[PDB]
């Protein structure tokens, strides 16, 4: 259910594993790609300029993984 | 006979505008002096050739008395140097003697084309002569000029200044009703069998103009004559007994090449809400943003609200975005101009982004209008879903520039449409430019029934088949998929009919001694066609739009607010 | 001294169009104006030079009996300024005076070329005078003006307006039957031998036009004269001057055609027998192309829009072109082929504007099957999916999309794609309202291979002992290209053996000075030897690609369980 995505912006690298929690009954705890991408970017790349590109790439990676 | 209003059709709106502009001044010259108001000096009509602009001017002149002088551009230029100036001056000189009068300059582009198209000296002298004549026309005795040109950019801008051809009328391309009227006018002196319905050909003759329809009628009549001529200052009753038939019209229709296929068509779409029959919230949003501003301006003034410039659709491919835009344009009875993605791609490749200004001028000239941009993301995709740069590009930049320089007083509304709401340039979504995102979800069961019914509206369908069941089990299908199912069923029915006809012909061959085998699209046809059905957009595709709508437009709608 | 219809050849269809257009208005002047119709004010024939369009105009004028007046564009432009307009006015007034009449303006481009070409004041004044005269024919009665130009865009667009030149007839270039007709017309007076088969000559003389064929006939006659030069004209001596097929072949090898590059538009001679396979593909192409021309009423009855086109995909060289030509033949519809190099040339030169010209030509030749040989060529050039900095959209494919969108379904012009790499094709061209149909062309099976072999040997005098049916059985997985290669190798071996045998016979004559053909036909051992030299162009793994593509498309297809109580 979890797949790895690493942020690469401005000559940098990190290690992370995204957790997917879909199929939950409430349908709210189910993962949202954009929320996950923004959370990961802010957690690993806090206050980084031009992070919309990185978030877009992370979203594309999430979509392909899912 | 003398030309008149009833002798011209397909330009009722423009004809009424020209009447409003010109009839009152010429018919009642004394009124203008009393009120001390400025009448028009020159009305410049533009449109593709063959729209009968000369006929419009002739009718307006005849129906208001006055004197009509025609100046043909090619004729003026054909004359020797100096002779052209003499004739051009003499035209205006004489026109006043019979004032009030209307002078029609046909093919103005020939006389005064865009300066960049001119090279010689005497070419510029004639243009200066015409400009000088126009300046003196200001004080002339109720003399008006109506010059016809292909387009506003086809003539020197010096002729478009104040005191000159400053008022413009866009004759444009006739629409279905206009085509029917033109066909009626051209078929007035023709004998036609009852099978012919001009409405069918009018609804079908897309891309034709006034001249082409006359050619179509002539070709149909000549086919009738030739088909009967072989078996036969005329042959008297035999030709007086000539009767055209719908088959002759169809054949002449298939043997004509319309001259305005590539012109941007501006007309009120015939689509209606029942074509989609769903998305009540989207209907309400479109109503609020397109109907009230043009229906209740007083409400917008009473409050400090300013109409929004436009919206932006987004969702799975082929779900009804164009359908919704056309429906909203129909509801307000507003023109509709569509700009497909290939046009934007052509502008990008050819570096012709300057044409966006022309598109917006076209939209402005015909208002209220719903300017619809089908695929704003086409350029973004063409550069990679990336080439290593920002979202900015020349075509979208020009769209932004034109949108910013648009007066909210005009009722031109911009509608976007994309399948990748994330790769769109962020600038176009800024407040003041397309500041709303409307998600067009996959059609629902009721909407699916509506779209199925709309598709089959022109196909004789057996009463046995119930579209509600078909829509029930086709959950997750897009509008394109349902139209595909209908087309497949029609194809199967046609094939069955053809094979049955072949078998009947063979039976006739063996036994030289009859009813329609399959007059309706049988249930079994829809049964087999559904086997070829396939969901176009996967749930993975639905995920992108669902997440986009769940995150954006719902991220921080915290609400839960109330004053003490 | 006067020409007629029988004198003209190679343009039967266009001649019929011209006749139906002009003869009736001219033959019955008063009757025409009595009925509320206007005849063609001006017609514009065009096509590559040398097709004798002037002869067409003269023949029409003679047959209808109308007065004829010829205007030489270069002649008119030769006259010093002022005299040109006077001559034009005199010509038009003279034509009116002897009405009904036809005015044929030859080399119109010279008088009124593209507006960019015109530079001087008099050059534009002449064009303006011509336009004014054109618009002045409405008052005149029964005066039709026909002009000749190479292309519609080679003349001032102001002339092609309404009232002025509006009807256009594309003379084009003659086809095999037309070439045979032209050769028969030209060789009417020449005394020929019994060995000449003008049918075969017309078959070989591809790319020729009337003038080229006339020059070829003159060259053959002069070759015969040269052969008989040493031994006022005596009729019997010229009777002995019997031109032979050898002279015609010599002229063929010596003549330079003037229309080789011109787009060829004619009904292909291919037939389903040439490739007797894929019955399903046959049925699909039939439904797409034949029904909407032979059953127009059915679509209206059921209200269905004919499909605009279809897309092919499969291993290289397996009949993707043969099927298209066969379907065009079945409907007797003209066929236009656009090779991949043409698209590549348009991309490299950024001349995508020519796509409009291709589509215009196809539309003018309705009904017609527009065949694009390689829609993947440009995409493959940019690296394909191996490397693509940009996206699928490109200049030429974008123009194709635009022009297909702008088409009118009433014209019965059907687009057919053809590629070996369907993966990299732009998804835009597969959208509904476009090709919107994918058909997989697989490798030929046994019966198809037998048909292919028979077709490829239909011109080689093969022996009776050859078991083509067996040869197909062992050649499993061979594409049509590979079978043609087998036949080429067999014929190469046979011809080498024949020539070596003739050399041996000559050597025998030399060594022992003092017959029958050693190899009159392709012997079985020739085919046996060639087989050992053969190879399979397409491998099993590269068939797996198309198999997987088709399987992926099919898997999307579901819901085959529509019960519908």
């Amino acid at each position: 259910e979890a797949f790895p995505i690493t942020l690469e912006w401005g000559g940098r690298v990190v290690r992370e594993t995204v957790y997917w929690f879909q199929y939950e009954s409430d349908s709210s705890l189910n993962s949202n790609v954009y929320d996950v991408a923004m959370k990961l970017v802010t957690k690993h790349f806090p206050g980084e300029f031009g992070s919309e590109i990185l978030v877009q790439k992370v979203v594309h990676t999430i979509l392909h993984q899912t | 006979n003398e030309v008149g209003y009833d002798d011209i059709g397909g330009c009722r709106k423009q004809l009424a505008q020209i009447k409003e502009m010109v009839e009152l001044p010429l018919r009642h010259p004394a009124l203008f002096k009393a009120i001390g108001v400025k009448p028009p000096r020159g009305i410049l009509l533009y449109g593709p050739p063959g729209t009968g602009k000369t006929l419009i001017a002739r009718a307006v002149a005849n129906e208001t008395g006055a004197f009509f002088f025609l100046i043909n551009g090619p004729e003026i230029m054909s004359k020797l140097a100096g002779e052209s100036e003499s004739n051009l001056r003499k035209a205006f000189e004489e026109a006043e003697k019979n004032a009030p009068a209307i002078i029609f300059i046909d093919e103005l582009d020939a006389i005064a084309p865009k300066r960049e198209k001119t090279h010689g000296e005497v070419e510029r002298r004639i243009v200066s002569q015409l400009l000088t004549l126009m300046d003196g026309l200001k004080q002339r005795a109720h003399v008006i000029v109506m010059a016809a040109t292909n387009r506003p950019n086809s003539i020197d801008p010096a002729l478009r200044r104040f005191g000159r051809f400053d008022r413009e009328v866009d004759i444009g391309i006739p629409d279905a009703t206009g085509r029917l009227e033109i066909l009626q006018i051209h078929t007035k002196n023709m004998k036609l069998a009852d099978d012919v319905d001009l409405e069918q050909v009018a609804n079908e003759t897309h891309g034709h103009v006034g001249a082409d329809l006359a050619a179509l009628c002539s070709e149909a009549a000549l086919q009738a004559i030739r088909k009967k001529m072989d078996l036969i200052t005329i042959d008297a009753e035999v030709m007086n007994s000539l009767a055209v038939t719908m088959d002759d019209f169809r054949w002449a229709l298939s043997q004509s090449n319309p001259s305005a296929l590539r012109e941007t068509v501006v007309e009120v779409p015939q689509v209606t809400w029942e074509d989609i029959g769903g998305l009540e919230d989207v209907k309400r949003e479109l109503q609020e943003l397109v109907q009230y501003p043009v229906e209740h301006p007083d409400k917008f003034l009473k409050f400090g609200m300013t109409p929004s410039k436009g919206v932006l659709f987004y969702g799975p491919p082929g779900c009804g975005k164009t359908l919704l835009a056309k429906a909203i344009a129909n509801e307000c009875q507003a023109n509709f101009i569509s700009i497909k993605g290939p046009e934007l791609l052509t502008m990008w490749f050819g570096e012709s982004e300057a044409n966006v200004r022309e598109i917006f001028d076209k939209a402005r000239q015909a208002a209220p209008c719903v300017l619809f941009f089908d695929e704003l993301d086409s350029i973004a995709k063409a550069r990679g879903g990336g080439d290593g740069g920002g979202a900015a590009d020349r075509v979208i930049n020009q769209i932004l520039t034109e949108m910013d320089g648009m007066s909210t007083k005009k009722n031109v509304f911009i509608i976007g449409a994309t399948n990748r709401p994330d790769i769109i340039d962020p600038a176009i979504l800024r407040p003041g430019r397309l500041d709303q995102l409307i998600y067009i979800p996959l059609p629902d069961e009721k909407s699916r029934v509506a779209i199925l019914k709309a598709n089959l509206r022109k196909s004789p369908v057996a009463k046995d088949v119930d579209l509600e069941f078909l829509a029930k089990m086709t959950n997750g299908f897009s509008g394109a998929d349902l139209t595909e199912i209908c087309q497949r069923a029609c194809k199967l029915a046609i094939r069955e009919s053809i094979e049955s006809e072949i078998r009947r012909e063979r039976e006739r061959q063996t036994n030289p001694s009859e009813d329609d085998p399959v007059p309706e699209i049988r249930r079994d046809h829809f049964e087999e066609a559904m086997r070829f059905a396939r969901r176009s957009v996967s749930d993975n595709d639905i995920r992108k739009y669902e997440m986009f709508a769940q995150t954006l437009q719902q991220s921080r709608g915290f609400g839960s607010f109330r004053f003490p």
